[PDB]
């Protein structure tokens, strides 16, 4: 559990502005110690955006403010570059040492509903005794996306790896989950399908042995 | 100023593991160098710091017992050492130089590259590839039971390039990864071209080239 | 950052400091830097809340102390504060009264207050 304690989540549209909050106790926040901000964009190092409450090193559509026990980053003019992790760090008194804040992450929002495809296990898989079936999920935003295996139309729960989604070169979204089967499992079944669901609306696939 | 980090390391529980942070071009001894890490999916956590003409350094009441950082002036390095891994431990660890010489009142403005560090038990093992069979079709490669990351995935050894997705891998309950990669071609051209995928596993110095056939 | 803003963040937790001792209830850097060394070194002795709150405080007003210093082209490592039993020295003719610690840091800070206004040396 983190010192300071941040929204998990913010979404805005482009040229909106964004507020991430930074709260704690007295003995970070309150009694004069400054709240520093850092950006992480997707796969970087973090970057020092504000330090002591509300300098720059920086676009001006960033800024900072500090009140109480709080302290706020606002962006305006929300750009597609700003998506990313924001981190707010101050020195805990108490413990002695400049912690972070839980992180915000930032998104800037055209919704899609996902292509799914699956693929049947390999003949040469089951040769090697393995059955995997895959179901790749791709060109969907937002991120939120849930995936739901089905055998004869039962729900299969066990041997079942799906990944979160992860952001495309096209600044969209794509996923993939895996249904592990012995070969016999795989030809008991007269059906395998996988059902995507996204923003209500779901994405059903089907193979057969 | 730059801070440059060693590679990345894979140990299994129980060993240690040093991660190094060089500078190029500043007076790294006055200024602080902070220790942070950071695991997939959570945040920073602030492990520790060091002024090195000081020599004296400061860690995280978490981290206490397990971490020493060191500094050599002379080659203006930083090293954080951490004894005991343990799987919670897998994480990228990030050196940072402070804005002002000697205090993080005002953050830390050079960060490094990072470096991953992931423990595990699993042994560097290839991957084992079988071919996805196919107006658009789509073929493909699963890339299964390999460790640890990771693995390159071409096509016709990089003359196609036009449809292909290169899905992130899973970390299957095995300890061991797998990944797909997909592309999408015309279905007409099933009968005449030749689609292979190409799969380059570094760690493991495998490399697979799979035939993907209708 | 400015040395100017430097003066002024190291003034306001000066302040800070002196106000939170309140609450409870020497000219160059050097010198403040080795008065602060010796002041931690005593809180140390005496861990509470607001002792162990105080010295870590005093461990940022010296690295600002420092900072300061390093501005003005000038160095003066970390002091290492006493030459070192210290609950003799403590009880007789000196601190270990909490109170009369935290008294004499307030007065020792509230010196380096006008000292710091003056521009002193290094």
């Amino acid at each position: 559990q983190s010192v300071l304690t941040q929204p998990p989540s913010v979404s805005g549209a482009p040229g909106q502005r964004v507020t991430i909050s930074c709260t704690g106790g007295n003995s970070n926040i309150g009694a004069g110690y400054h709240v520093h901000w850092y950006q992480q964009l997707p796969g970087a190092a973090p970057k020092l955006l504000i330090y002591g409450d509300t300098n720059r090193p920086v676009p001006d559509r960033f800024s900072g403010s500090q009140s109480g026990t709080s302290a706020s980053l606002a962006i305006t003019g929300l750009q597609a570059d700003d998506e990313a992790d924001y981190y707010c760090q101050s020195y805990d008194r108490s413990r002695g040492g400049w912690f972070f804040g839980g992180g915000t992450q930032l998104t800037v929002l055209p919704k899609a509903a996902p292509s799914v495809t699956l693929f049947p296990p390999s003949s040469e898989e089951l040769q090697a005794n393995k059955a995997t079936l895959v179901c790749l999920v791709s060109d969907f935003y937002p991120g939120a996306v849930t995936v739901a295996w089905k055998a004869d139309g039962s729900p299969v729960k066990v041997g079942v790896e799906t990944t979160k989604p992860s952001k495309q070169s096209n600044n969209k979204y794509a996923a993939s989950s895996y249904l592990s089967l012995t070969p016999e499992q795989w030809k008991s079944h007269r059906s395998y399908s996988c059902r995507v669901t996204h923003e209500g609306s779901t994405v059903e696939k089907t193979v057969a042995p | 100023v730059q801070l440059v980090q060693s590679g990345a390391e894979v140990k299994k529980p129980g060993s240690s593991v040093k991660v190094s942070c060089k500078a190029s071009g500043g007076t790294f001894s006055s200024y602080a160098i902070s220790w942070v890490r950071q695991a997939p999916g959570q945040g920073l956590e602030w492990m520790g710091g060091i002024i090195p003409i000081f020599g004296t350094a400061n860690y995280a009441q978490k981290f206490q017992g397990r971490v020493t950082i060191t500094a050599d002036e002379s080659t203006s390095t930083a090293y954080m050492e951490l004894s005991s891994l343990r799987s919670e431990d897998t994480a990228v660890y990030y050196c940072a130089r402070s804005q002002v010489p000697s205090s993080y009142y005002y953050g830390m403005d050079v960060w490094g590259q990072g470096t991953m560090v992931t423990v595990s038990s699993a042994s560097t093992k290839g991957p084992s590839v079988f071919p996805l069979a196919p107006g658009t079709a789509a073929l493909g490669c699963l890339v299964k039971d390999y460790f640890p990351e990771p693995v390159t995935v071409s096509w016709n050894s990089g003359a196609l390039t036009s449809g292909v997705h290169t899905f992130p891998a899973v970390l299957q309950s095995s300890g061991l990864y797998s990944l797909s990669s997909v592309v999408t071609v015309p279905s007409s051209s099933l009968g005449t071209q030749t689609y292979i995928c190409n799969v380059n596993h570094k760690p493991s110095n495998t490399k697979v080239d799979k035939k993907v056939e209708p | 950052v400015p040395i100017q803003k430097v003066q002024d963040d190291t003034k306001t937790l000066i302040k800070t400091i002196v106000t939170r001792i309140n609450d409870i209830s020497i000219l160059t850097l050097s010198k403040m830097d080795q008065t602060l060394a010796v002041y931690q070194q005593i809180l140390t002795s005496m861990p509470s809340r607001n002792v162990i709150q105080i010295s870590n405080d005093l461990e940022n007003l010296r690295d600002l102390l420092h900072v300061l210093a390093f501005s003005k082209s000038c160095h003066l490592p970390e002091a290492s504060g006493l030459e070192t039993s210290l609950g003799g020295v403590l009880e007789a003719s000196g601190y270990s009264t909490e109170v009369v610690a935290l008294s004499r840091l307030q007065g020792s800070l509230q010196d380096m207050l006008w000292q710091l206004d003056l521009s002193p040396g290094c």
